[PDB]
RNA sequence: AGGUAGAUUACCUGACGUUCCCAUCUGUGUGAACAUAAUGGUACUGAUCAGGCUCUAAGCAUCUUUACUUCCGUGUUCGGAUGGGAACGGGUGUAUCCUACUUGAUAUGAACCUACC
RNA sequence: GGCGGCACAUCUGUUACAAGAUAACGCAGGUGUCCAAAGAUGAACUCAAUGAGGACAGAAACCUCAUGUAGAAUAUAAGGG
RNA sequence: CAACAUCUUGUCAAACUAUGAAUAAACAAAGAAGAAUUCUCAGUGUUAAAUACACUUCAGGAAUUUAAAU
């Protein structure tokens, strides 16, 4: 009758980013690759502050989107593939999150068109416990107490025991 | 190292708390003091509201009203209590929410004695159809406002059902019939979720689909042996048998001490305590 | 020609020779604007008191 | 030389007090005004409609019409050499109710009791209890013995200067 | 003892750890329809396999904070009044009113309607 | 007096004296507009900033978590909300 | 080294403020005509319906007590 049931990890969210300075053309395609791999319409996101140094407020820069459930665990899997799961120690959040990068996408090489294109994503993890809506719900949102709430090593723990993945301090 | 910590006492000095409620996430202050706000001119008469809130098990109806000391509860019926008139799984359904809304509005007109000239609709092809009761001889329905609290109201939502069960039963509430299970399609497709039939065409889907499935999601229901055709015909005898017994029914409650306080003499001796280990350790 | 632009002395001492003239009673019993409906009732009740009251001195 | 503004001088009349910002209680539009009860006009600048002029703040006024959604109020002005009657129409934020009278109606109920109580003496036939006596100004104390048996004396005399530094 | 609705709006907040859940509440399973969004995360709806892990509630601490009492201190200032002292500047005496900041001790909620235990 | 300026219609803070009134060609500033949305209503959300992470990406691009009593925003001068 | 946090110290604000006097400002201390109680009680309207409540010369009418309230 332990509880540890209610202290497992699982990963709740893993957000794809593909970040992009210009509008149009490649942003279009940019949406398409991550419609493809994952299967939901991505996100265009527009600049918040102009910056001339990078030649970009209105215009639309980058596209985002997040799965969850069985979905996310799977593209974290390819995403890690590629990785080879070495993944380093600084690459986990304070908070008990993590991320990585990739510069060429797998997906369909076969077509690759040079409409396509090649581009490059980051994988962003957050990893959760069941018993984190507290703070999400729309009727008495609370705090998640500090012990319940993840950790660095936490997430390292559990990085290293669902897919033995190893952590190294270069 | 650097902190900069902004919870420091100067932070605290002028910090200002929110209400009690608010601050516990469970009371909207501003739309609150619209349904209490009585006209000015109508010395202390009552301004009711239907305080229908849905736990993860239960129906909460009640009906209050505001005063300075606290709110009142004129009335109240719960779905816990629906077993009573033969709905013994299932209390938190759309067809759950119709009986604890219409039993709330039987028991209420019991109290007050107008039940008899209040009777809204009884037959069961008309539980589809928009009904707001009206003047019989020159004597006005009991009116009373839907208080929905911190619930989004969607075009399906509950708060609804109870809303149209209280109608069905004679009570006035102020509403349109553009966010029921119907607003759209007919009475029929109303009607059917008012009588379980959306919950009596999953259980046969999921047995088509799969045994595992079936008995995860409707375990209990096979245990009492309620075939999904029975559902439809059970609601249709509750709604019978609560238009003719609204009015209640049927000790020592068991205390369980948490911690109570330290008085003075036992909080003063543990720093006592603590500060003699303390010389000797150091 | 600069002129003194103005000067608050002596204007109490002139205020209260002849005191401040505190209004009648009649003033505090007024009922232009009072609320509508209150009106109605009690026109409607001076109404039917002045008819019976009528019909009495008729009467005798 | 300020200006004519309907809202002139009030940085700091307006202010919220502190820590007392956001919205009001619930009791002062719960409140019930009767007309004839005495009321205290009281600005809250939080809600900028219907917000009475800065002259009428902290008056104390009489309720002589009550509306569906605010409370008349009836209030002296004093103008050159005369006193005005000034009626308003306020909301029930801006007011609250004033206890000018929280005492008198104190001795009004004690008068009450004794002649509730004396209507019964009178019809036993004994004698009727007296009504309270009056509020007087404080009195010369009369002569009082002290004993001396638990009495400690401390002699008073000019204190020796020491600097403050 | 718990839940819903509240009134006072920190004695109710924040940080650190801690105790049960037997009912209740919560977290918990799922996505077929109402409904929902980029995402069943939210909101929605259907449910009951498990758990007190976080909620929630009760308590701990030479805890910041906050709330009353004393002291600060009749010390700051002030209303009234000289043919009173001083070249000024400014500051007495008389009949009176009397803060604040800090510091020390105490507390960390009381209370209203309905249902269940 | 003239030249200069507008204290001439007018708003905010201060002079200003804890009701109201209130001087100087006293001080620091402001107006002759702008808005079919920047009006009305309903719903959802929370801001500035800081810390820690994510290929190009760096002090500044976009994504995520945490702290965050308003230190943001609210057409404009200042003061209030 | 700085620099950043954090704990003290010294001195200030007409256009800074938690706190906040003294002096003041505006009420009450019994005028639908100097109180109170008891019985009876009508017209409208609020109200789910009211005998509650609101206004009506504290609608009105009749008795007893009463001149008191710094």
């Amino acid at each position: 009758c332990k509880s540890d049931v209610m202290r497992k990890i699982k990963i709740d969210k893993l957000v794809l980013n593909i970040s992009v300075g210009e509008s149009g053309d490649r942003l279009t395609r940019a949406a398409k690759v991550l419609e493809t791999l994952t299967g939901q319409t991505p996100v265009l996101s527009e600049a918040r502050y102009t910056v001339r140094a990078f030649s970009i407020r209105n215009d639309q820069i980058a596209c985002h989107v997040t799965v969850r459930g069985a979905k996310a665990a799977e593209i974290l899997e390819k995403g890690l593939k590629v990785k080879e799961f070495e993944l380093k120690a600084n690459n986990f959040s304070a908070t008990g999150n993590f991320g990585f990068g990739i510069e060429e996408h797998i997906d369909l090489g076969l077509k690759y068109d040079p409409q396509v294109g090649i581009y490059g994503m980051d994988f962003f993890v957050v990893l959760a416990r069941p018993g984190f809506r507290v703070s999400r719900r729309k009727r008495m949102q609370d705090k998640i107490g500090r012990d319940h709430l993840l950790t660095k090593e936490d997430a390292i723990n559990w990085f290293k025991e669902t897919y033995e993945g190893i952590v190294l301090n270069k | 190292g650097f902190l900069k910590v902004i919870k420091n006492r100067a932070y605290f000095k002028k910090y200002q708390t929110q209400f009690r409620r608010r601050r516990e996430g469970k009371t909207d202050y501003y739309a609150r003091r619209k349904m209490i706000f009585q006209d000015k001119d109508k010395f202390k008469t009552p301004k009711y509201r239907v305080v229908v809130r849905i736990t993860n098990k239960t129906v909460i109806a009640q009906i209050a009203y505001s005063e300075i000391i606290g709110d009142k509860i004129l009335c109240a019926a719960y779905s816990h209590e629906l077993p009573r008139y033969g709905v013994k799984l299932g209390l938190t359904n759309y067809a759950a929410a119709y009986c604890t809304g219409l039993l709330l509005a039987r028991r209420l007109l019991q109290k007050l004695g107008m039940d008899k000239q209040f009777v809204g609709v009884s037959d069961a092809a008309k539980l589809g159809e928009d009904y707001t009761p009206e003047e019989v001889d020159e004597r006005r329905p009991f009116k009373c406002i839907l208080d929905v609290g911190l619930a989004r109201t969607t075009t399906g939502s509950k708060v609804f059902a109870v809303l149209k069960g209280m109608c069905d039963g004679g009570v006035y509430v102020p509403h349109s019939a553009t966010r029921f299970a119907g607003a759209g399609e007919n009475e029929e497709a109303l009607r059917s979720r008012i009588l379980g039939g959306h919950v009596a065409a999953y259980m046969k889907y999921l047995s088509g689909e799969d045994a595992d499935l079936y008995k995860k999601q409707f375990g209990r229901f096979i245990a009492a042996g309620i075939a999904p055709e029975a559902l439809e015909n059970i609601y249709i005898e509750a709604h019978k048998k609560i238009r003719e017994n609204p009015a209640a029914e049927k000790k020592e409650h068991k205390k369980y001490p948490t911690s109570k306080k330290l008085t003075l003499e036992q909080r003063k001796a543990a720093i006592q305590a603590k500060l003699a280990k303390l010389a000797q350790q150091a | 020609s600069k002129d003194k632009n103005r000067s608050s002395h002596n204007q109490s001492h002139k205020a209260h020779r002849n005191g401040f003239y505190k209004p009648k009673k009649s003033a505090y019993m007024s009922t232009k604007g009072m609320n509508v409906q209150v009106l109605k009732n009690t026109k409607a009740q001076r109404k039917f008191a002045l008819a019976k009251k009528l019909e009495a001195k008729k009467a005798a | 030389p300020l200006s004519n503004g309907r809202n002139r001088r009030t940085r700091k009349l307006f202010k919220r007090p502190f820590r007392g910002h956001g919205l009001s209680n619930t009791s002062t539009i719960l409140h019930t005004y009767k007309v004839g009860d005495y009321v205290t006009i009281l600005c809250n600048s939080s809600i900028q409609h219907g917000l009475p002029y800065k002259a009428f703040h902290g008056k104390t006024g009489r309720v002589w019409n009550v509306n569906p959604h605010a409370i008349g109020v009836m209030v002296n002005k004093k103008v050159n050499n005369r006193i005005v009657v000034k009626r308003l129409h306020i909301s029930p934020e801006h007011i609250k109710p004033s206890g000018c009278q929280k005492d008198f109606l104190e001795r009004k109920a004690a008068v009450a009791a004794i002649r509730k109580q004396n209507i019964q003496l009178k019809k036993e036939g004994k004698p009727l209890l007296p009504l309270p006596a009056k509020r007087l100004p404080k009195q010369p104390r009369p002569a009082e013995l002290i004993k001396g048996a638990d009495i400690k004396f401390t002699t008073v005399a000019p204190l020796k200067f020491e600097e403050l530094y």
